RNA sequence: AGAUACCGUCGUAGUUCCGACCAUAAACGAUGCCGACCGGCGAUGCGGCGGCGUUAUUCCCAUGACCCGCCGGGCAGCUUCCGGGAAACCAAAGUCUUUGGGUUCCGGGGGGAGUAUGGUUGCAAAGCUGAAACUUAAAGGAAUUGACGGAAGGGCACCACC
RNA sequence: UAAAGUUGCUGCAGUUAAAAAGCUCGUAGUUGGAUCU
């Protein structure tokens, strides 16, 4: 079990920092590569020109041609 | 295959506990009997009634049977059932007792009795079955 | 090995209580134990006990009455500000209306009512009700 | 018109019993539902909590069942849960009311703080369980209200409780279970033993031995 | 007994209680039925202390006469060594029997013909008549029991220590049981002999019947 | 899910047990699963025993016995229907068929 | 149970256990409230008085109410002090 | 596919890879 | 059909011993250790204690072999509405919303992946530590009713056979 | 940020759903039986 002594806040204050590091959100917002990886940068808005029209194949079992830009 | 449906076996049951006394072992009294009581709609279910009647009044004499019972029937075997004895069995002259039963008497203030009879236990202690 | 003895002492009344015993041997015994004893009998939670004197440690055998819900400990023993008491009877007690928390002060081993009384705090022990 | 079959039913219908609370002193089994009409009356209303198909798998096909979740309860300290699982929704729904005004119980109301006019919350903190779903009830100061998921706060309302606290874990969107737990947390507040119940209880002559004369003609 | 002397057992009673054999029990012993027993002997019977017996079957006979309707105590046999002296209790005292087999759901099951609501319950065997026990539980149904040396006593409210293998034995208990219910009632008195004999409550064992049949 | 309480062996108490070899296939299996049976036979069959019996020199010669151990592994039990499937409430049942009669 | 009016606030007083003084609730059908009658001194017939005793299910479960109806029996002096 | 022969196909070219990816290149 | 497999004949490392490495297994009770409390029953192994009676040491104690009990550790078994749990089941996997005896290791939806890279150990095979980009709305546990089985046992039929 | 008792000190889990090191020793750390008015 959990040690509970009234010694034990460095190991438990330890613990519980290292051990946050398995939650995927935390890691994620605190690792820097998913910023890095970003293409906003960790902008809300960006602004692009437009290089061409594609169309985009709906996933099953939807069927449809969903209309997209790249930028 | 004659076995017989449900539907026989318990109106000859009803018939038989409710008129016992004009039953007997005769098919074709039976069956003359069964159409002035009952309302059988069919000559062969009718027979078919009758026919076990007259099986389960052999049946009933030979002694008794596991289903009906008769009102007759209750009371005779109660007036075989208060059979009592002249003499009591529980009354003996003598009882033989161990001397642990002696013992146990004794602390109750009984150890007076003339009828008790101490008998010499058994000498070996063996009472178990043999482990295998 | 064994580490705390008002916890095993309180853990045996319980088990024994929820049973429906009617006496608990409590061993080894300790003063600790006697004055937590002594609060909850106050209050007619158990009611009188004897201490049995062999010559190590001692024993104690315990009557139950039927009134006792629940008694335990805290580990470990935090110190309790008289500020600080509220939280400690929100958490721990099931009512406004009874139950008592146990602290040992400068006065003595007490209720927490009566500590509040003599204005003073101490060191949470347990708690029964 | 009713004709009782049990002697608990024609002591009710023959005005020997006073209130449904000497039934439940004595812990005797209500096996008649006009007993319920009889005692509580008008004051009962019922809701429809859930209606639930199920299917079991045969040869030819799945055949489908209906089952229906019925709370009921007068306000005023009683309160009932019935499940009921049939072919036909009308049906289902009807058994479920008689089951549900089968399994009344009464609720205890308590105290917050100082105890100045009628009681408006539970007495002490209760849990109950049912499958993996955990309730548990915490007293409230008077005017908070209920403070709780839609589904315990229909029973808690047709219980009687005016002010509460509520905490739940497990899987709750298993109504049936979030139900049955709470119902079981409510059932439990008169099983609890608290200090000013610690009086030496006087005993009276029970209803069967009491009207054994009036029985025995009827 | 609250120690009168007129409750105190006498010198016959014993004398019925040797012969009978109900002062003998089983080889096993259940961890509930210890305070009644008093010594182990050699080839492992265990004896029963027959006044701790004579105690428990006058605090049954207490529980019996409290009730007001006779009607409303049932007695309940299913080894046959039983059915005839739970007839002849019946009939002597006024209370409901049930002989042979018990249907599943008498007292729960309120739309059957045989459905019943007793204010008490007689057994002769916990461990043979387990059914009516377990019912009891479900509809506020005091128990009163025949126990052995090894019988469980859950849902047994007065265990009566005696033995209930022999049919003298059985026999001799339900007379006993019903002797001091009606002396209590105030319908017989304690100063004279009963004049039913404790024979009429022994099981037949048709193989007895045939033997008297062909007597004479 | 455990399907035996025992895991199907009766291994309590130590660590391994030296495998043996199944008379039917040859396979490694622990001793202590392994299912085992001792068979007592005669060496001549019923007809035998009574065409033997005229053609001894002997009064009264008694035929001797067979005598052999046989070790199968599960499939092997199994597929010679000396061991076969019982039911969920029916496994915990470990008497021996009941071969005396 | 009471307000500080002192004005009683309940439905009713449910009966405790006799043997184990638990609560007997509502719902508890293994309950069992037994009378065992009184008896004169002089002649040992039925005086028309009784004692009660109420026994919850959990005690019935247990195979402990013959011994508490035996101790509770004792205690009134209804069975003999040499039992 | 069994795990055991997955793991034995990515030790193998692991393997493959050593030999390739030597470590004086 | 095809066998580079299952089957059969041979047969190399190996399987055996000594000295150096390797440190991995469904290395499993898939269940960390220490301590306290909480129901019954019958066996079993070791030690000790008590007690009628059978046997051997030709006599005697005494000591071995049996028999009936008690105590303490140990491997287990049966039963129970002690209580738990999603259940299967568990006298521990209990004494948990009535949540605190002490302490160590360790998990955070499914894949990518125990992979890449760095470090370290090894002669090698490999061992230890150990990501991310990206992708996905489920994957999974226990139990229930059906349908299937080149699974077991029964039953019936001249649209089956004899 | 709360919802998240899905980072759990209050307050989570580790037989089968993710999980207890193959086993033992052992320093630091944590914890430690009664008794003095
Ligand atoms: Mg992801
Ligand atoms: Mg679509
Ligand atoms: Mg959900
Ligand atoms: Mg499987
Ligand atoms: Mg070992
Ligand atoms: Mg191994
Ligand atoms: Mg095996
Ligand atoms: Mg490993
Ligand atoms: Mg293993
Ligand atoms: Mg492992
Ligand atoms: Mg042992
Ligand atoms: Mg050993
Ligand atoms: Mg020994
Ligand atoms: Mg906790
Ligand atoms: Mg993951
Ligand atoms: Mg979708
Ligand atoms: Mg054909
Ligand atoms: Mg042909
Ligand atoms: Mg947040
Ligand atoms: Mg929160
Ligand atoms: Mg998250
Ligand atoms: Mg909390
Ligand atoms: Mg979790
Ligand atoms: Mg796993
Ligand atoms: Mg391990
Ligand atoms: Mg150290
Ligand atoms: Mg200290
Ligand atoms: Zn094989």
């Amino acid at each position: 079990g959990k040690c509970r002594g009234l010694r034990t806040a460095r190991k438990l204050r330890s613990h519980r920092r290292d051990q946050k590091w398995h939650d995927k959100q935390y890691k994620k917002a605190h690792l820097g590569t998913a910023l890095k990886a970003n293409p906003f940068g960790g902008a809300s808005h960006a602004k692009g020109i437009v290089l061409e029209k594609v169309g985009v194949e709906a996933k099953q079992p939807n069927s449809a041609i969903r209309k997209c830009v790249r930028v | 295959g004659r076995v017989r449906t449900k539907t026989v076996k318990k109106a000859a049951r009803v018939i038989i506990e409710k008129y016992y006394t004009r039953l007997g072992n005769d098919f074709h009294t039976n069956k003359r009997v069964c159409e002035e009581i009952a309302i059988i709609p069919s000559k062969k279910l009718r027979n078919k009634i009758a026919g076990y009647v007259t099986h389960l009044m052999k049946r009933i004499q030979r002694g008794p049977v596991r289903g009906i019972s008769i009102k007759l029937q209750e009371e005779e075997r109660e007036r075989r059932d208060n059979y009592v004895p002249e003499v009591s069995a529980l009354d003996q002259e003598i009882i033989e007792v161990d001397p642990d039963t002696k013992e146990m008497l004794k602390l109750l203030d009984f150890g007076s009795l003339s009828n008790l009879q101490v008998t010499q236990p058994t000498v070996g202690m063996n009472f178990k079955t043999p482990r295998g | 090995v064994r580490m705390n003895v008002l916890a095993d002492a309180l853990k045996s009344i319980n088990n024994a209580e929820k049973r429906g015993k009617r006496q608990v041997l409590i061993r080894p015994c300790s003063k600790v134990i006697v004055r937590f004893l002594t609060v909850m009998m106050k209050h007619g939670y158990i009611g009188e006990f004897e201490i049995i004197d062999d010559h190590r440690a001692g024993k104690i055998v315990v009557n139950l009455t039927g009134r006792l819900n629940k008694c335990g400990v805290i580990s470990p023993r935090f110190d309790v500000q008289l500020k600080d008491l509220e939280k400690w009877q929100n958490n721990l007690l099931p009512s406004r209306q009874f139950g008592f928390i146990v602290l040992t002060t400068s006065a003595g081993i007490m209720d927490h009512e009566e500590a509040r009384r003599k204005h003073t705090g101490g060191k949470i022990l347990g708690f029964f009700f | 018109e009713w004709m009782p079959v049990t002697k608990l039913g024609r002591l009710v219908k023959d005005m020997k019993i006073k209130s449904l609370e000497e039934i439940y002193l004595f812990s005797l089994p209500i096996k008649e539902s006009e007993i319920i009409d009889f005692f509580l009356g008008a004051s009962l209303k019922d809701e429809v909590l859930k209606i639930m198909p199920v299917q079991k798998q045969t040869r030819a096909g799945q055949r489908t069942r209906f089952k229906a979740f019925v709370a009921i309860g007068d306000y005023n300290g009683h309160v009932g849960l019935g499940v009921k699982c049939s072919k036909e929704v009308a049906t289902a729904i009807r058994g479920a009311i008689i089951l549900a005004k089968l399994s009344i119980v009464p609720v205890r109301r308590g105290y917050w703080g100082n105890k100045i006019g009628k009681p408006h919350t539970v007495p002490c903190k209760v849990t109950g369980r049912c499958g993996s779903v955990l309730v548990r009830l915490i007293p409230a100061p008077r005017g908070t209200g209920i403070v709780s998921a839609p589904v315990p706060k229909k029973l808690l309302m047709m219980a009687g409780i005016d002010d509460c606290y509520t905490s739940a874990r497990g899987c709750t969107a298993t109504l049936g279970n979030f139900a049955k737990a709470t119902f079981d947390a409510i059932s439990k507040t008169y099983s609890y033993l608290t200090p000013d119940l610690w009086k030496e209880t006087v005993f009276t002559k029970s209803p069967y031995q009491e009207f054994t004369d009036h029985l025995v003609k009827t | 007994s609250g120690a009168l002397d007129v409750l105190q057992m006498k010198e016959e009673d014993v004398l019925k209680f040797l012969a009978a054999g109900t002062h003998l029990g089983g080889t096993n012993l259940d961890f509930q039925m210890e305070q009644y027993i008093y010594k182990r002997k050699s080839d492992g019977i265990y004896i029963i202390n027959l006044k701790r017996t004579w105690e428990k079957l006058l605090l049954a006979a207490r529980a019996i006469v409290a009730i007001e309707n006779p009607a409303d105590v049932s007695v309940i046999s299913s080894r046959n060594t039983g059915q005839r002296a739970v007839l002849k209790f019946a009939a002597a005292t006024g209370a409901t029997p049930i002989a042979g087999r018990f249907t599943p759901g008498t007292f729960t099951n309120q739309i059957q013909a045989a459905f019943r609501e007793p204010r008490l319950l007689v057994v002769t065997d916990p461990r043979a008549d387990h059914q009516p026990l377990t019912e009891a539980s479900y509809v506020n149904l005091p128990t009163i029991a025949l126990c052995n040396t090894d019988s469980p006593l859950r849902y047994v409210d007065i265990a009566i220590p005696c033995n209930n293998k022999g049919a003298h034995s059985v026999g001799l208990m339900w007379w006993m049981l019903a002797r001091e219910v009606l002396r209590m009632r105030g319908t017989i008195s304690r100063e004279h002999p009963w004049e039913v004999m404790p024979d009429l409550y022994f099981y037949r064992d048709p193989e007895e019947i045939e033997k008297e049949e062909q007597a004479a | 899910t455990k399907k035996r309480r025992n895991n199907g062996r009766a291994k309590k108490g130590r660590g391994h047990v030296q495998p043996i070899r199944c008379t039917n296939c040859a396979r490694c299996v622990p001793k202590d699963k392994a299912i085992k049976k001792f068979v007592i036979r005669n060496i001549v069959e019923a007809a035998a025993v009574r065409d033997i019996s005229e053609a001894s020199v002997f009064d009264a010669y008694v035929l001797p016995k067979l005598y052999v151990k046989l070790h199968y592994c599960v499939s092997c039990a199994i597929h010679s229907k000396v061991v076969r499937n019982r039911s969920r409430e029916a496994r915990k049942d470990r008497t021996p068929p009941p071969r005396f009669r | 149970m009471q307000n500080d009016a002192g004005e009683f606030v309940d439905l009713y007083v449910p009966r405790k256990c006799s043997a184990s003084n638990r609560i007997i609730g509502a719902k508890d059908h293994a309950s069992i409230q037994m009378n065992v009658a009184e008896v004169d001194k002089v002649t040992g017939r039925f005086n028309g008085q009784f004692k009660t005793y109420a026994i919850c299910g959990a005690i019935r479960r247990m195979g402990e109410s013959d011994d508490s109806i035996l101790r509770l029996a004792k205690a009134d002096g209804i069975v003999s002090k040499n039992f | 596919m069994r795990a055991k022969w997955r793991k034995k196909r990515m030790r193998r070219l692991k393997r493959k890879r050593r030999k390739m990816r030597q470590r004086s290149k």
